[PDB]
């Protein structure tokens, strides 16, 4: 097949609130690699968001999601998927799940956002943008 | 089809060069691929030997579209390169990691407005020691020059002590900045 990374589950949904973004993932097997989820948000560098290796179950995040983001996947539907409890304004942003290249996968996804930003992925999806707003 | 790739911000080409004595050095020099996305670049990298297996004598060279990797190309005859000698030891251990380093400043574009002085880069698989070389517009522009230098030293994890060069074609051919 085609290698497609298509994420879902965006929208506006006010401080507090929660959402669980899906990337249906083709081409490649999600066993074979690790998956990251990233967000872009205006006048902001790319920031890495969490990391799952489907194979092992390992996951890690960013400090700015730990305890509210749960990263995890279906094998057999290819998917990966990010859980988002009580949403905030800075939690605003596109949503991408990206594949680090084999070639970088043994730097930190913190050192390879920070060093290569979009550069270091060779497959990543258009995203979904999730919407944290009041007012 | 449906996939959207990630455009670069310029159009590259890798070249291949196979060293037979019986041919000329221009003849020798084939343009294998043409790449303008983070996708297939990565496709390229995937789908060629990495440089520490490439046979000695044998060089790639990334550079801007349209520009030949060469001293003659107009891009080039005025320019000089940013050189990385590595001993016979560091074929294993360094040379990969850092042509990979220097492929991404380039596709990166990760010396700021002074990548538009980048024209590519060459690695020299070779018995005597391995070379890695970014090679820019023109020698004489030191704020360009200088800046690429230190970047590229501090993105290769070089320690302070091992000191880079940065050599004009005209002078190649027959140090004008070091850090
Ligand atoms: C980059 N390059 C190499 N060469 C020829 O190839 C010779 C070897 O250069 P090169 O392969 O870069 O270096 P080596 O490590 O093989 O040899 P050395 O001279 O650095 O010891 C050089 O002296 C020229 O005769 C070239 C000839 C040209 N007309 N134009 C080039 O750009 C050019």
């Amino acid at each position: 097949s085609e290698v497609q990374l298509v994420e879902s589950g965006g929208g506006l949904v006010q401080p507090g609130g929660s959402l669980r973004l899906s990337s249906a993932i083709s081409g490649f097997s999600i066993s074979s690699t690790s998956i990251d989820w990233v967000r872009q948000a205006p006048g902001k560098g790319l920031e890495w968001v969490a990391r799952i290796s489907p194979s092992s179950g390992s996951t890690s995040y960013a400090d700015s999601v730990k305890g509210r983001f749960t990263i995890s996947a279906d094998t057999s539907k290819n998917t990966v998927y990010l859980q988002m409890n009580s949403l905030r304004a800075e939690d605003t942003a596109v949503y991408y799940t990206g594949r680090v290249a084999k070639d970088l996968n043994s730097s930190s996804p913190s050192f390879v956002v920070n060093t290569y930003s979009s550069f270091g992925f060779d497959y990543r999806g258009q995203g979904t943008l999730v919407t944290v707003s009041s007012g | 089809e449906h996939y959207i790739k990630h455009p670069l911000q310029n159009r590259w080409a890798l070249w291949f060069f196979k060293n037979d004595k019986s041919k000329t050095w221009q003849a020798n020099l084939r343009l294998i691929s043409k790449f303008d996305t983070v996708e297939d670049f990565w496709a390229l990298y995937n789908h060629i030997q990495l440089s520490s297996n490439l046979m000695p004598g044998c060089d790639y060279s990334l550079f801007k579209d349209g520009i030949e990797p060469m001293w003659e190309d107009e891009k080039n005859k005025r320019g000089g390169r940013w050189l990385i000698t590595l001993n016979k030891q560091q074929r294993r251990s360094d040379l990969d990691r850092f042509w990979l380093e220097t492929l991404l400043c380039l596709i990166g574009e990760s010396f700021d407005d002074y990548s538009d002085d980048v024209c590519g880069a060459v690695v020299n698989v070779r018995a005597k020691g391995d070379k890695i070389a970014i090679w820019t517009t023109e020698c004489e522009n030191r704020e360009a020059v200088t800046h690429i230098g230190r970047v590229y030293k501090e993105r290769l994890g070089l320690p302070p002590k091992i000191v880079i060069g940065y050599q004009s074609h005209a002078d190649t051919a027959t140090n004008r900045f070091v850090v």
